[PDB]
């Protein structure tokens, strides 16, 4: 019961949130380890 | 908290967006003038 509702508080929160956390882990990413980010459909 | 209150929508669906919150309420402000009645005393401390 509990655990319920502090998991629905989290799913909410983080549901909330999630276009602004990716693009700045994005930019993290670029800023730092590397510029091209093609890690998806590469090795071909 | 058992009845959700709906009212217009003033955000848009225009990105993908995922979720959005879909729970909207008002609050209505109204100013009027209607010449009150007020009380004339006397201060205990000085006569004004």
């Amino acid at each position: 019961n509990r655990l319920e509702s502090i998991l629905s508080r989290f799913d909410a929160d983080w549901t909330a949130s999630d276009e602004a956390r990716r693009e700045a882990k994005n930019d993290l990413f670029f800023s730092r380890v590397s510029q091209w980010d093609d890690w998806l459909s590469q090795y071909t | 908290a058992d009845d959700i209150p709906s009212f217009q929508n003033p955000n848009d669906w225009v990105f993908p967006w995922l979720t959005q919150d879909t729970i909207q309420i008002a609050e209505f402000y109204e100013v009027v003038e209607k010449k009150e009645t007020a009380f004339i005393y006397q201060d205990p401390v000085t006569g004004e």
